[PDB]
RNA sequence: GGAGCAAACCGGAUUAGAUACCCGGGUAGUCCACGCCCUAAACGAUGCGCGCUAGGUCUCUGGGUCUCCUGGGGGCCGAAGCUA
RNA sequence: GCCGCGGUAAUACGGAGGGCGCGAGCGUUACCCGGAUUCACUGGGCGUAAAGGGCGUGUAGGCGGCCUGGGGCGUCCCAUGUGA
């Protein structure tokens, strides 16, 4: 669903930055109790129907979100998120121009594909093994970078950021192509260059899983058929 | 439909061991005398790679040149680094009263009469840069008002 | 020390809406209200409400901005554009009826104080007076 | 005084027929449909990209070479032209077309504005009656241009009047063909004559 | 007044030369008082006073209900903005 | 005129052919305004490009905070004369 309780929200779900902050975080901040400035969860939500209106609205007439998470504390969260939404990612390093250059860095995905189905073709042996190896090494390299960036063969519609800071790049072309942009930052990131924000902890798996896995629910239930709560709650903690 | 229109070429210079080498610069504008003007400056290892991807380049920037008859809707002037550029309205039957730098932009946008002058920096690279920003940032009594509504 | 209270409170202003927020205080005036009086009925900010100070009489002055643009700097347009003051303290101008400005071809505003009180480049015209002339908004 | 010598050279410096020649510069060419290129060894040579400002001076040359007439006079016309409100370019050739020997070349009076100077000076043409020998001379709506007595007659003014049947006159004109009278309507917008010239290039040949 | 130092000066070296750099001597001067001189890369190469426009960290010095907040200073990185 | 042309292939000297520009004129020199926004009232500068006084104190001078009243000098409107 996409209904969201304060109860599962309260475990780091709310700000963990502070002073390593960008003082644009008026709006979205209660009190600076404890060292770590602690965002007003109430805000959160409107901001949050705000995001997820956009969320549906887009989902619901059938367009792409792409999304952008290199930070191990929500790395491997989006792999399964993404996957479960038949959406593409970035789980690793992101590269410059994927976007605003979008149409040369493809080529390099088209590198793969010539690759992914030559591992079972006839002429394989035909190479030799010193020519060989390195190719699936290769093919190796392109899977782990291109994985979730392999599908969509076209700028996705919106982004999904993680943290606005840590990608400051990524939403930078997506801003410059008028991609509108979605994502999840703490006190860490300034807002206004965000189009719909995730005011909340984009630190801490708790936090970061407990939005996306239900966020990707109502990503579902654009077109119909939401399942089980997707893998999650693993080694959380 | 578009008119393309390059009004500044030259050959920089860098250097290397034995001898130098050169690029080549590009500064082209795009219209269709609608009030739709584009600027782009191209730099390639040659001519016309340069000019043509100045094209390139000057279609992926445009603008929203409102011609209340062939002119502007009002007085603006505008400073780009060091240069600066005076956009005054003027009467039809005028002309285009400016450098042939500001003139072949304001006639791609199509202008019939209009006075101005280039003040500063005579520089044509940086008063390019400078007039787009003036007509980018000109605004009709209706663009005007809307903002003083609220709401 | 303000050798000059108008361009302060002008100033006060310009540099508010330049980082963009919702309100800028400055200290009270009967010719600084009338001189506020004239951008709120041409829709140049809100509005303001003689707030206080810690004993001192302010002016809460309220701002108006464009919607919020999309792009690199999604920073929204400015409701007023440029401000700058013309009759200093250090240099008085005067002008008649015949001699008023023309902001922005019509498309700005002028303030003056005249003997039939604060005006505008229009109503000075329309009443048929002259004055100080204050400054330029756009 | 004016020009004298080699036109049909100019009808081809420009680039377009002129029609400063009678039937030749209206013929088969100016000399051009046999050569339509530049005069001087270095005609059947490329060009090289003509500057902002020798477009101008060949745009203006042009229009000035068209009714033959001074640097003097000609700027002298733009100026008042130019003194004048509204478009002062539109303005421009109204009072270029008001000259005398303009009106006895459209009034096909003569073939050529060359051969129409030689007309007014002589003294074989009228204004509401009078003897004008002057081709400088501006003329208004209403004005008649006919013949003199003495000279109603010539082998020459006959062909010219009896080669005007079968061609019509401006909108701004009217020919009584068969008495030798003509009359000045109004004054000829741009429309009313279409040309070779962008006038808006020759008010910038000016503000220099 | 004069220990140390040290323009000028003398001697030893180096060098083609070495009126220098290096070594050994050495006078004014460097020190005090009184009276002059009034210059300088006298520099932050940034005149003085007031108001307005994000913050982060280090340090000196106050005041407080003393994690902190608050005032006056002294550095660094930096919002917007200015700048060739 | 400025930038510069001439060193045995000079569209830059000298002549020729040809062309461009004007025409009883076409050139030159000199002088004034323009461009020069390059004295900047309109309409500029002073960290490193020329430019902050070596630093204070202070004279005259310029400038001056919130409310209310008299005066109405400046300022503003109208009217009239004069501005042949
Ligand atoms: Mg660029
Ligand atoms: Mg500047
Ligand atoms: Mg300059
Ligand atoms: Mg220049
Ligand atoms: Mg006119
Ligand atoms: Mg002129
Ligand atoms: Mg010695
Ligand atoms: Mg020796
Ligand atoms: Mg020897
Ligand atoms: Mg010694
Ligand atoms: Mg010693
Ligand atoms: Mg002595
Ligand atoms: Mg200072
Ligand atoms: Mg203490
Ligand atoms: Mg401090
Ligand atoms: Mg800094
Ligand atoms: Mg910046
Ligand atoms: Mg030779
Ligand atoms: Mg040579
Ligand atoms: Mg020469
Ligand atoms: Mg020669
Ligand atoms: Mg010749
Ligand atoms: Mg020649
Ligand atoms: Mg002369
Ligand atoms: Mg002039
Ligand atoms: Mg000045
Ligand atoms: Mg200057
Ligand atoms: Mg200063
Ligand atoms: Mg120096
Ligand atoms: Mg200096
Ligand atoms: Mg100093
Ligand atoms: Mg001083
Ligand atoms: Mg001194
Ligand atoms: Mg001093
Ligand atoms: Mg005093
Ligand atoms: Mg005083
Ligand atoms: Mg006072
Ligand atoms: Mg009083
Ligand atoms: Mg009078
Ligand atoms: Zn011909």
């Amino acid at each position: 669903e996409i209904t969201v309780k304060e109860l599962l929200e309260a475990g780091v779900h709310f700000g963990h930055e502070r002073k390593r902050w960008n003082p644009k975080f008026a709006r979205y901040i209660y009190a600076e109790r404890n060292g770590i400035h602690i965002i007003d969860l109430q805000k959160t939500m409107e901001e949050l129907e705000r995001t997820f209106r956009f969320i549906e609205d887009l989902a619901m007439r059938g367009g792409t979100i792409l999304f952008v998470g290199t930070k191990k504390q929500a790395q491997d969260i989006v792999r399964m998120e993404a996957e479960r939404a038949g959406m593409p990612y970035v789980n690793q390093r992101w590269l410059g121009g994927m976007l605003t250059n979008f149409k040369t860095i493809s080529q390099r995905v088209h590198r793969l594909e010539e690759l992914e189905a030559l591992f079972a073709s006839p002429e394989i042996e035909e190479r030799p093994k010193k020519e060989q190896v390195r190719l699936k090494h290769e093919l190796e390299r392109l899977q782990k970078y291109l994985s979730g960036f392999r599908l969509l063969k076209r700028l996705p519609d919106a982004i999904f950021v993680v943290d606005p800071t840590k990608e400051a790049i990524a939403v930078r072309e997506a801003r410059k192509l008028f991609i509108p942009v979605i994502a999840l930052a703490d006190t860490d990131s300034d807002p206004d260059l965000v189009d719909y924000i995730i005011p909340g902890n984009d630190d801490a798996i708790r936090s970061i899983q407990l939005i996306l896995s239900r966020a990707v629910d109502l990503i579902i239930q654009a077109r119909g058929g939401v399942v089980e709560p997707s893998p999650s709650y693993a080694l959380v903690q | 439909d578009f008119e393309e229109k390059m009004i500044l070429i030259r050959r920089t210079a860098r250097m290397q061991a034995g001898g130098r080498r050169f690029r080549f610069g590009a500064l082209v504008v795009v219209g269709d005398r609608q009030g739709r003007v584009g600027l782009g400056f191209g730099k390639a290892p040659e001519v016309p790679l340069a000019v043509q991807k100045a094209g390139y380049y000057a279609r992926r920037n445009m603008v929203e040149v409102p011609l209340q008859n062939g002119t502007i809707p009002h007085e603006i002037e505008v400073e780009f680094g060091a240069s600066k550029i005076v956009l005054k309205p003027a009467a039809p039957g005028t002309g285009v009263i400016a450098g042939a730098v500001p003139r072949a932009i304001l006639e791609l946008a199509g202008v019939t009469d209009i006075l101005t002058k280039e003040l500063g920096s005579r520089n044509p690279i940086n008063i390019a840069y400078a007039t787009m920003e003036a007509l980018r940032q000109l605004r009709t009594k209706a663009d005007v008002e809307r903002l003083r509504k609220g709401e | 020390m303000l050798t000059d209270p108008i361009a302060d409170m002008l100033t006060r202003i310009r540099n508010a809406t330049r980082v963009y927020k919702e309100s800028t205080d400055v200290p009270a005036s009967r010719f600084k209200e009338e001189i506020l009086r004239i951008l709120a009925r041409e829709g140049f900010i809100k509005g303001y409400e003689r707030v206080d100070v810690d004993g001192k009489p302010y002016l809460r002055v309220y701002l108006k901005y464009g919607p919020r643009r999309q792009g690199p700097d999604p920073r929204p347009e400015q409701v007023i554009h440029h401000i700058r003051r013309i009759s200093k303290p250090g240099r008085r101008v005067y002008v008649g009826v015949k001699e008023i400005p023309r902001v922005r071809r019509g498309l700005g505003i002028a303030i003056l104080s005249t003997s039939k009180g604060v005006l505008t480049d229009r109503e000075a015209r329309k009443l048929g007076v002259g004055g100080e002339l204050i400054c330029e908004v756009w | 005084g004016r020009y004298i010598g080699p036109v049909c050279r100019l009808c081809r410096r420009e680039g377009v027929k002129l029609y400063l020649k009678g039937e030749r510069c209206y013929s088969p060419k100016c000399a051009m449909e046999r050569r339509p290129y530049p005069p001087g060894q270095h005609g059947q040579k490329r060009a090289r990209r003509p500057s902002d400002y020798a477009v101008r001076l060949r745009e203006k040359q042009k229009l000035r070479r068209i009714y033959g007439i001074s640097e003097r006079q000609f700027r002298n016309l733009f100026e008042e032209a130019s003194k004048k409100k509204g478009v002062t370019g539109s303005v421009f050739l109204g009072l270029l077309e008001s000259r005398l020997d303009n009106v006895v070349y459209r009034l096909g009076f003569a073939v050529s504005r060359r051969q129409a100077r030689q007309l007014v000076r002589h003294g074989h043409i009228t204004v509401n009656g009078r003897r004008v020998d002057l081709p400088s001379y501006r003329v208004r709506p209403g004005d008649e241009i006919a013949v003199a007595e003495k000279s109603r007659n010539l082998e020459l003014i006959r062909q010219n009047l009896e080669a005007m049947k079968g061609r019509k006159v401006g909108p701004w004109l009217s020919l009584d063909v068969e008495g030798m009278k003509g009359k000045f309507l109004r004054l000829p917008d741009r429309e009313d004559l279409a040309l070779p010239v962008n006038e808006q290039l020759v008010i910038e040949f000016y503000s220099r």
